[PDB]
RNA sequence: GUCAAGCGUUCAUAGCGACAUUGCUUUUUGAUUCUUCGAUGUCGGCUCUUCCUAUCAUACCGAAGCAGAAUUCGGUAAGCG
RNA sequence: UUGCUCCACACAAUAUAGAUGGAUACGAAUAAGGCGUCCUUGUGGCGUCGCUGAACCAUAGCAGGCUAGCAACGGUGCACUUGGCGGAAAGGCCUUGGGUGCUUGCUGGCGAAUUGCAAUGUCAUUUUGCGUGGGGAUAAAUCAUUUGUAUACGACUUAGA
């Protein structure tokens, strides 16, 4: 159809500074800073009143309009991550062999290492990405908490830890053993 | 056909002994010229009435101009067309300053979106939609908002030389 | 001055040809700076030299000249048709020719 | 602490936008957008220049930075009156764009004697320029 | 109109540049093309990589040393695209192809010479925004070209040298523009402005 | 391949699948007689190379009337046997 | 039987995929940039530009002669030279100074004719040769003989004043 003008609102809270040179977005709030290259979308950012940023598509088809709300969600995730952060909580699900998840140093490269997953002799290793903080819960058993500003990094590192512990050659409606995301929320939220 | 013209064509069905002064049928025809217009006139009168060109005559053909050629108008076009497997009635809205402009846009649009040729299309009705909010189609309704303005990003400048020295820009 | 040129440069492009048959009697000329058949109508009837070099002096010159003339425009982009007194050699495809300003009108 | 988002200021297809016709019968004349027919076509009106009121593709057209206040669908007398009230031609002539159009028309119009005088005056200005450069 | 024309091949579509260069070569113009690793092909990378592997599949079955020679470097991909737009088995087309030089990066002499573009072939002028495209250095590396890192290193060096050139050139054109502005509003400069100059 | 009456302890479609119907292939056999009757050496095996994929095995996977084991259906895949 | 190479200039012969004012150097983006200016030195502020190289530089003088001044101390050609940068094929780019002319920046004086009304009207750059005068260096390879790490024959690998 080629809609003439489609436009999304982006609400900036008070402690957040957003600098958008051409389509490279830098979001600087209290937790730190984040940058996203958006030069694959062809949208137009503008600033209204230092708390509101419009993003708009002009003469855009159905898919080009679809990518605009995606752009709004990406910049909102940047703002939410540098204001509140993200916190993904995973649980260890096992039947007989207790999954042993430790965090270890190998040449300064900060690995999560998983032992005894279904009684395996194979040590699994998931590198902690930059920004992601790993800690282990107290008073909640079998809980590993991945935290950070970047929801991309926290979610992908939690997904790496889930995919590294998938069951081979067994009925997986019965062999449920694994590490699973149980909670997605924020670092500092109430 | 880039300039269609509209013609009133009045034809008669020739006077016999039982019927002097027959009924004078009139059509509005979109055609490139008067030859195509009279051809289309007999095409549609052989579909409506028991008459044909050998047993009838043309009494008038006049080109109808647009009354206000420089007023922007919303048109509803009711059209019947043949597809590859049937016949369909279709209603479209077209925004132009002229009826023949709307009909040219219709023919290009029907050939583009439906692969319908000129031989497969009957214009049932062209009517200027007199009031806003009678405009049904939302591809027309987006051009009737108040204080409408838009840019044209990515301006591509035509070059008349083979080689350019500047590494051009698409600013606008 | 630094320049002494009273001709417009051109390129011998091609014979007149169809997809598979050529005609050496007519040759297609590009003229520098000419992009339009009505811009190329200025050059009709102008006098063309193909100027080339040979090893043997024949009348006290190692430079030999083939003279011809712009006859009509060719196509939409300022190419012209030309005929020469002897047809152009066909190794001169892409070679430079000279379009003189005479016979002058303007 | 300041959000900084770039402008990227375009020329808007809008009523009252002044346009320069590049190709066609008018071809170098100023008109104004009267109404937007659709995305690729508007109704223009150039009664000072002599451009008839017509529908036109925006590809026959370059927009200018100049706007003025015109109502939508304004007829030719209204367009002429508001164009003269905004004094569009005097804004247009003062722009660097129209000075370059006038410059290349003027250099096209030069005769051979004028081109010789341009050469002589350019060498005269060049001598002073190289003196100023070599003392500065 | 130049004795040789140096095209900076960056941001150009390979076929739309190759047909233009083929016509310049056959019309008698010497063409050198630089930065062939920065050429573009329209369509996505996996698309064009499957196209190259489909090309890579065909060879002479009884002797692969007489087959289609699958040349891997981006300048050679451009050369292959430009052959086939030239009757290269005739003497005329051989002489046309002798008028062409294609290089990755910008090596000497051409790094101190003006580079042009062909706006008929520019990707930002031809492709609709949103259409995916391939960079020929990335495609060549995927199909076996060895020298992507060397060309990147030398181009970074060349750009540092070129920016130190251009800083001095702006410092000179500051003075030249100011000295031309001092000669303005004189009786010679107003005389020149009366003639469009 | 589609459709799904029905089978599958209930349950159309895990696996199947009647009555119908749409195709593909040219490794079967017919059909034809266009080429060869101033001759294109006619079966099979041995030897040796390559190619195809409609995949038997091996690699990685998805599904099961997949608890394990062993199977079955399917995907990428002809690299290698 | 004064051979070879380099440099320079005298004349010849071969030619030429095609000289005729100048290939005139940022990089990046293109839903963005360039330039100028200012500060807090940034993904900054302000101003300005594009809408093509239709530009810019260059361009007057017997294919450009001879000569006289004025103004300026600029521009430019050729060699000599100082210093530096350049290895992607650098083989170029930027300099320092002295000569050496020229200058149309301005104003003068003389000459051009008959190439007879056009006839590229010859002014470019590679190969070479040969002539002259100014430097420079003073070998190998192959056959034959020999080896067997080699080998149908060639080839290969060894040896020999
Ligand atoms: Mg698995
Ligand atoms: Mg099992
Ligand atoms: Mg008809
Ligand atoms: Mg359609
Ligand atoms: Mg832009
Ligand atoms: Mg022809
Ligand atoms: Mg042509
Ligand atoms: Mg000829
Ligand atoms: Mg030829
Ligand atoms: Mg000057
Ligand atoms: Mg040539
Ligand atoms: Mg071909
Ligand atoms: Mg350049
Ligand atoms: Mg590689
Ligand atoms: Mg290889
Ligand atoms: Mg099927
Ligand atoms: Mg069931
Ligand atoms: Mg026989
Ligand atoms: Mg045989
Ligand atoms: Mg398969
Ligand atoms: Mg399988
Ligand atoms: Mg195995
Ligand atoms: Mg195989
Ligand atoms: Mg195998
Ligand atoms: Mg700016
Ligand atoms: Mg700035
Ligand atoms: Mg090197
Ligand atoms: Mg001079
Ligand atoms: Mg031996
Ligand atoms: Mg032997």
């Amino acid at each position: 159809m080629k809609y003439i003008q489609t436009e999304q609102q982006i609400e900036v809270p008070e402690g957040v500074t957003v600098s958008i040179k051409s389509r490279i977005v830098k979001v600087v709030g209290p937790r730190g800073t984040l940058t996203k290259n958006l030069k694959h979308i062809d949208v137009t950012f503008t600033k209204v009143n230092n708390q509101l940023i419009k993003v708009a598509v002009h003469n855009g088809g159905r898919k080009h309009v679809a990518a605009l709300r995606t752009v709004k969600s990406l910049v909102d995730n940047m703002i939410t991550g540098v204001t509140k952060g993200y916190k993904y909580k995973m649980r260890y699900v096992y039947a007989h062999f207790p999954i042993n998840v430790n965090i270890v140093e190998k040449d300064g490269a900060k690995f999560i290492e998983v032992r005894n997953f279904l009684g395996d002799k194979k040590i699994r290793n998931v590198p902690v990405r930059d920004g992601v903080t790993i800690e282990f819960s107290t008073n909640v058993k079998d809980e590993i908490v991945l935290s950070g500003n970047s929801v991309e990094d926290v979610s992908q590192n939690a997904a790496d830890l889930q995919q590294i512990c998938r069951v081979r050659n067994k009925d997986i409606r019965k062999f449920l053993d694994g590490i699973y995301v149980s909670h997605k929320g924020f670092i500092t939220e109430d | 056909m880039a300039h269609f013209k509209e013609y009133q064509v009045i034809g008669r069905r020739l006077p016999t002994e039982s019927v002097p002064e027959p009924k004078l049928f009139r059509m509005r025809i979109f055609a490139s010229n008067e030859v195509i217009a009279k051809s289309r006139y007999w095409y549609f009168l052989q579909k409506l009435h028991k008459v044909k060109k050998a047993s009838g005559e043309i009494v008038s053909i006049n080109q109808i101009n647009e009354a206000h050629p420089t007023k922007v108008k919303n048109f509803g076009v009711w059209v019947r067309y043949d597809s590859r497997s049937g016949t369909h009635n279709m209603y479209k809205e077209i925004r132009d300053v002229s009826r023949v402009a709307a009909v040219e846009t219709l023919y290009q649009d029907m050939a583009a979106r439906h692969r319908a040729r000129f031989r497969s299309i009957h214009i049932l009705k062209v009517a200027e939609i007199e009031k806003t909010a009678d405009v049904k189609r939302q591809y027309v309704k987006q051009f009737l908002t108040k204080d409408l303005k838009f840019p044209l990003p990515h301006r591509v400048q035509k070059s008349t030389k083979t080689f350019s020295y500047k590494r051009p820009s698409t600013f606008y | 001055a630094e320049s002494h040129r009273l001709y417009v440069k051109g390129k011998h492009l091609s014979y007149q040809r169809s997809k598979r048959v050529n005609n050496p009697n007519v040759s297609l000329i590009k003229i520098e700076g000419v992009a339009t058949p009505q811009d190329a109508q200025f050059y009709l009837g102008k006098r063309i030299a193909y100027v080339y070099r040979a090893s043997k002096e024949v009348r006290g010159s190692k430079i030999r000249v083939m003279w011809g003339k712009v006859t009509r425009t060719h196509g939409n982009s300022g190419v012209v048709r030309a005929t020469f007194r002897n047809n152009l050699p066909a190794k001169t495809f892409g070679a430079s020719v000279r379009i003189f300003l005479y016979p002058s009108n303007i | 602490t300041d959000s900084i988002v770039k402008a990227s200021n375009w020329r808007l297809v809008e009523v009252g936008r002044v346009v320069l016709i590049k190709k066609g019968q008018s071809a170098g004349k100023l008109a104004a957008i009267v109404e937007i027919i659709d995305q690729k076509k508007v109704l223009i009106d150039g009664p000072k220049a002599g451009v008839p009121r017509q529908a036109i593709n925006l590809g026959q057209v370059v927009l200018t930075p100049l706007t003025f206040a015109l109502p939508r669908g304004a007829r030719t007398a209204t367009v002429s009156k508001k164009w003269a009230a905004a004094a569009v031609c005097e804004k247009w002539a003062a722009s660097s764009w129209a000075k370059k159009i006038a410059q290349r028309e003027r250099r096209a119009a030069l005769t051979d004697f004028e081109r010789f005088q341009v050469m002589v005056l350019r060498k005269q200005k060049r001598y002073t320029v190289k003196k100023a450069l070599a003392k500065a | 109109v130049e004795p040789v024309v140096v095209i900076d091949g960056k941001g150009h579509l390979v076929g739309r540049l190759a047909s233009v260069v083929a016509k310049q070569l056959l019309n008698g113009q010497k063409i050198v093309v630089v930065r062939a690793e920065e050429l573009n092909i329209s369509g996505e990378f996996f698309r064009n990589k499957l196209k190259y592997h489909d090309f890579l599949r065909k060879a002479t079955a009884f002797n692969k040393t007489r087959g289609p020679f699958h040349f891997r470097a981006p300048s050679r991909i451009f050369y292959k695209a430009l052959r086939g737009m030239v009757s290269h088995k005739t003497a005329r087309g051989k002489a046309a192809l002798e008028r062409l030089k294609v290089f990755e990066g910008i090596p000497p002499p051409y790094d101190k010479k003006k580079r042009v573009v062909v706006p008929q072939a520019l990707r930002v002028l031809r492709l609709k925004p949103g259409r995916k495209y391939t960079t020929l250095g990335k495609l060549s590396t995927s199909v076996g070209w060895k020298y992507e890192d060397v060309v990147a290193k030398l181009e970074a060096k060349r750009k540092v040298s070129s920016a130190e050139y251009y800083a001095k050139k702006r410092a000179f054109t500051k003075k030249v523009a100011s000295a031309n502005a001092t000669a303005a509003e004189s009786d010679v400069a107003k005389q020149l402005a009366a003639l469009g100059y």
